[PDB]
């Protein structure tokens, strides 16, 4: 029956994908999240103030992202506002965030799905010179360098111990690059990881460590003393400005141009890979002290229908709006496992068995009830894609210039449609180009906290509804951030100084969850439904550069 | 074989820890790659998925019986807890790692969830979860924990058994001396505060500025045993303390369950 990738390598988590083929088409697909932790049932009953900690553990390839959403959460219920040096800290740690998630997504994750590293090795090191030399300032490009690189990874496949490439999928007639570019990408993936390490340095400065930096609700724990041997200064923030030149440098010069002529030999991967045709944002992003849609940098809408001319408004709070279903998920709901509840209703109650998960060992799933640890969300009813596709999307429609330039200027190269962004090729342009949408901004952000600090506002905590006796015994919020892979909210319910209930709806829940009661399939499901063909069943290739395109992690899906 | 073949299993965890792998400056991940290690199976890196992937774990435990290194990250549920809690390929958590650690030369449980149970763990343990030293007894196991551990511990580890050819000396709950030999408040910059009765009262009062004690805003640091007070993180940038927050105490068992982050403990 089914063809079956289990495990997808690659991302982060565990994920199994099953397609029943007609033919070598992609007929109908299973998306999967085969392992669950139950964080939202552990912090049933523990301080608010202290969630943040537990559920930056839901993952640590975004790290940061759910510890911002889980103090937001606590603010929002208890209306607490930020002092403006924690907000912009704030956006700051998401920009780096962002733009070291994205880099290493691209190269690490994502780029041995069209890069043959066997190809590689028959490159002439002075041709990549060339060609990397047509397209870049990077200074790293000269023949021996590219000779270098080539001869270490060419002792290395000759030792017969291939590691990481053994098994690997090199000369499938899905690789098109040339020699040359093959080279080229296994070079910046090289160059990436050094730079992804020094990256990280930005979050240890402000959060104290990387992964998994430190929150509070309420502000920032760093706080901003100029004559202090042990807090941030002018030699901590001169640090912190080299850190942002050394992102800027890379994602202009190595990750969006290496995207663009990469893109150029797989065009038709714009044709397929996206059967929804609905992008949900909460935005993200704001130019001031207080969390208000209007300042946001990425908008806050919904886009029905691939239509960019409306964007429906989003309220996380109506309880008709945003619901998650278990129709074909692993889970017991009291008021039954047809109902779809809204977070602050939310109930995570785990059943494997009942809902029909297959015992191990296992060759199939059963699709005909559960099949996945992912609740199903959906807004409105609709299944929807979240991440960078979506914001892109938002900030095209919403007249924002320099998504707009961007965007025209990479069709145009490329000889492509608007239509082409619906596709797998332009998630993973769009991607690329919020990485130097992202990137641009944190100067401004940057010199905003220097100009604050140096007029003498240098709080970065507002104490004032710090201890449980100061709030009201009944409270509720939502945390809401865009996330690199797309909008992630907390919504919590507080009573009597504990949590009563946390539930969180995650980016890639949207995006890889599974089936609702009418049959309607989530964004994975539907992409790979799109316009897929596979040469080899047992190198399924075509399968991953869908899949990878959406950046999964299972463990933000089912925390 | 000839580089020392390394299988990494990633069970319940956040990838928290192979990201920290990652961030190491010395020995770098690709320098151990290419020269030090020979790294068969890695969920996160893998060209291959699927059984392709699959294959590539048997042929190395195969190949090298006896002589694998098995490095562990995230908790396991265990054989009492559901089967269907955690799998890969249809076969549950439990089952892969009994398999794949049987002829192991040695065993590393990375992070606190994998050591001690750690997160999945925490009340009320939804899945059952259980350590590496819980399930597995006829293998040596070396305890890295951490939330994730420093980067450079976790290389400095590895740089120990590959280098000087043996395991680290380890502490009673089998962690290497050299990293977690001492706690973090004997050695945090801010002891001598604690001791003259200095403290923060918030994150951003006079104390805080200063570097006075965290100790009334929650430090676990006096139960906490890790080298982040003396190597810091993240290639000696910074660590929690000097940051600002205090220690969670991410390197003990049960962290998760010491009393709310932000409260002191009742003595010492
Ligand atoms: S110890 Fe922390 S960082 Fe490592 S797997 Fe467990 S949760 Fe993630
Ligand atoms: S309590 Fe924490 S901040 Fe205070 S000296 Fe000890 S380890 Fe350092
Ligand atoms: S929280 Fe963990 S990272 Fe170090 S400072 Fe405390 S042991
Ligand atoms: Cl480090
Ligand atoms: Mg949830």
């Amino acid at each position: 029956e089914r063809i079956v990738v289990d495990p997808i390598t690659r991302i982060e988590g565990h994920l199994r994908i099953e397609a029943q083929m007609d033919g070598a088409t992609i007929a109908q697909a299973y998306s999967s999240g085969t392992m669950v932790r139950g964080i939202e049932t552990i912090l049933k009953g523990r301080d608010p103030r202290d969630a943040w900690a537990f559920v930056q553990r839901i993952c640590g390839v975004c790290t940061l992202v759910h510890g911002i959403a889980s103090v937001r959460a606590v603010e929002d219920a208890l209306r607490i506002e930020l002092p403006l040096n924690a907000q912009l800290i704030r956006n700051l740690m998401i920009g780096a965030q962002y733009i070291h998630d994205h880099v290493m997504h691209f190269y690490h994750l994502h780029a041995l799905d069209w890069v043959d590293v066997v190809s590689a090795l028959s490159a002439d090191p002075r041709a990549t010179s060339e060609l990397a030399q047509s397209i870049s300032a990077w200074p790293k490009s000269s023949p021996g360098y590219f000779a270098d690189t080539q001869k270490r990874i060419k002792t290395f496949v000759e030792s017969g111990q291939l590691g990481i490439f053994a098994n690997g999928y090199w000369g499938h007639p899905a690789y098109r690059l040339p020699p040359e570019a093959n080279l080229m990408a296994v070079a910046h993936y090289l160059e990436a990881l050094a730079w992804q390490r020094d990256t990280a340095k930005f979050h240890a400065i402000f959060g104290g460590k990387n992964p998994h930096p430190n929150f509070v609700v309420g502000g920032v724990p760093s706080p901003i003393d100029l004559d202090s041997d042990s807090a941030l200064n002018a030699k901590r923030l001169a640090e912190v400005r080299n850190l942002i030149q050394s992102m800027r440098t890379f994602v202009d010069q190595v990750y969006v141009p290496d995207t663009l002529a990469i893109a150029g030999f797989y065009k038709d991967w714009g044709e397929r890979g996206e059967g929804l045709g609905n992008f949900l944002c909460y935005g993200d992003l704001p130019t001031g002290a207080s969390l208000d849609p209007a300042t946001f940098l990425f908008p806050r809408g919904a886009i029905l229908d691939r239509d960019l001319s409306t964007i429906h408004e989003v309220d996380l709070e109506a309880t008709g709006e945003i619901q998650e279903f278990v129709n074909h998920s692993w889970y017991e709901y009291s008021v039954g496992n047809d109902r779809g509840l809204h977070p602050y209703e939310g109930q995570t109650n785990l059943e494997y068995d009942r809902r029909g998960g297959v015992a191990p060992p296992y060759k199939q799933l059963d699709v005909s009830d559960g099949y996945s640890w992912l609740k199903a969300p959906r807004w409105k009813g609709r299944s929807v894609e979240v991440g960078p596709l979506a914001r892109v999307l938002m900030l095209y429609a919403t007249g924002h210039d320099q998504a707009r330039e961007l965007v025209d200027s990479t069709l145009s190269r490329l000889d492509l449609p608007v239509d082409a962004l619906y596709s797998t090729l332009g998630r993973t342009a769009a991607r690329a180009l919020e990485s130097k949408i992202l990137v641009d901004a944190m100067q401004g952000w940057y010199d905003g906290l220097i100009a604050n600090v140096k007029s003498g506002d240098t709080k970065t905590f507002n104490e004032t509804l710090w201890e449980p006796s100061s709030w009201p015994s009944r409270a509720q919020g939502v945390g809401i951030m865009e996330a690199p892979r797309g909008a992630l909210g907390h919504w919590i319910v507080i009573e009597d100084g504990r949590i009563a209930n946390y539930q969180a709806v995650v980016p890639s829940t949207w995006n890889a969850g599974p089936r609702d009661g009418r049959g309607q399939a989530g964004a994975y499901e539907a992409a790979l439904q799109d316009n897929h063909q596979l040469v080899d069943v047992k190198q399924p290739i075509e399968i991953l550069r869908t899949i990878h395109s959406f950046d999964p992690c299972i463990a933000c899906a089912v925390h | 074989a000839r580089r020392p073949s390394v299988i990494w299993l990633s069970f319940q965890e956040c990838t928290g820890c192979t990201e920290s792998l990652t961030r190491a400056h010395a020995p770098t991940l690709e320098d151990l790659i290419l020269d030090f290690i020979s790294l068969d199976y890695h969920h996160t890196l893998q060209a291959a998925s699927g059984e392709a992937a699959e294959a590539a774990r048997l042929q190395a435990m195969d190949e090298n019986r006896g002589q694998y290194l098995v490095i562990v990250d995230g908790s396991i549920p265990g054989p009492d807890a559901n089967p269907g809690f955690s799998t890969v390929a249809g076969h549950s958590n439990y089952s892969i790692l009994m398999e794949t650690v049987e002829h192991a030369a040695a065993v590393i449980a990375v992070g606190t969830c994998a050591a001690f149970g750690g997160l999945p763990q925490a009340r009320p343990n939804p899945t059952g979860a259980m350590s590496v030293m819980d399930l597995v007894r006829d293998k040596p196991v070396i305890n890295v924990p951490g939330c994730p551990p420093i980067p450079m511990v976790i290389t400095g580890v590895i740089a120990h058994y590959l280098v000087f050819g043996r395991l680290p000396e380890l502490d009673g709950y089998g962690r290497p001396l050299a990293f977690y030999g001492q706690s973090i408040h004997d050695r945090c910059y801010r002891r001598p505060f604690y001791d003259k009765g200095l403290f923060a009262e918030s994150f951003d009062d006079e104390g805080a500025k200063q570097g006075w004690c965290l100790y009334r805003l929650g430090c676990k640091g006096p139960t906490t045993y890790n080298a982040c007070a003396t190597m810091k993180w993240n290639d000696g940038t910074s660590w929690p303390v000097e940051a600002g927050h205090p220690c969670l105490g991410c390197s003990e068992p049960q962290f998760w369950d010491a009393g709310g982050f932000y409260e002191p403990v009742s003595v010492p």
